[PDB]
């Protein structure tokens, strides 16, 4: 997954 | 072509309820998700985070989910309670025939942040007042004084009861  | 898994908007009869799944209408209590399904699903991180998977597969005697990470790198597999995995909704709502099924001002939701595959608390700042408008929400953030970001957009397709 790609997080802020 | 370049909007793959764009909604549909929801066009009910009359007498026919929004459905679940249709924009805040929640789905049922026994309800699964297909293979192929988006889902925000609820997986350890470094801490536990909801992120945007891909449904693959479901066991009614484990009632787990088998979900996979939809990330650019490939995918990673998670096996995941049902308490663990929110479904997308199918259909936007129309706010001109169907306004009760969006969130209101102020409700806590989980939403997709820009650029990110994850969704993360926000409060609704304003619903759309016209189908082809997305939801405006304040995400938490506390890297500011007051605890949340600028009104950000965020489409229907990624707005999910908290």
């Amino acid at each position: 997954a790609r997080t802020k | 072509l370049y909007f793959q898994g764009t909604l549909p908007l929801w066009i009910g009869k009359p007498g026919d309820k929004p459905p679940p799944l249709c924009g805040a209408i929640p789905a049922s209590g026994d309800y699964v998700a297909r293979p192929g399904d988006k889902v925000a699903a609820r997986v350890k991180a470094v801490d536990e985070q909801w992120i945007l998977a891909e449904v693959v597969s479901y066991s009614h005697a484990t009632n787990k989910y088998e979900v996979d990470d939809i990330d650019e790198e490939g995918k990673e597999r998670h096996t995941l309670s049902r308490r663990r995995v929110i479904p997308l909704p199918q259909w936007k709502a129309n706010p001109e025939t169907d306004p009760e099924a969006l969130f209101q001002k102020e409700q806590l939701v989980l939403a997709l942040y820009p650029q990110t595959t994850c969704f993360y608390r926000a409060l609704i700042h304003a619903p759309p007042q016209r189908p082809q408008d997305d939801y405006s929400v304040l995400f938490e953030d506390t890297s500011y004084a007051d605890g949340y970001s600028p009104p950000l957009n965020v489409a229907q397709r990624y707005v999910v009861a908290c």
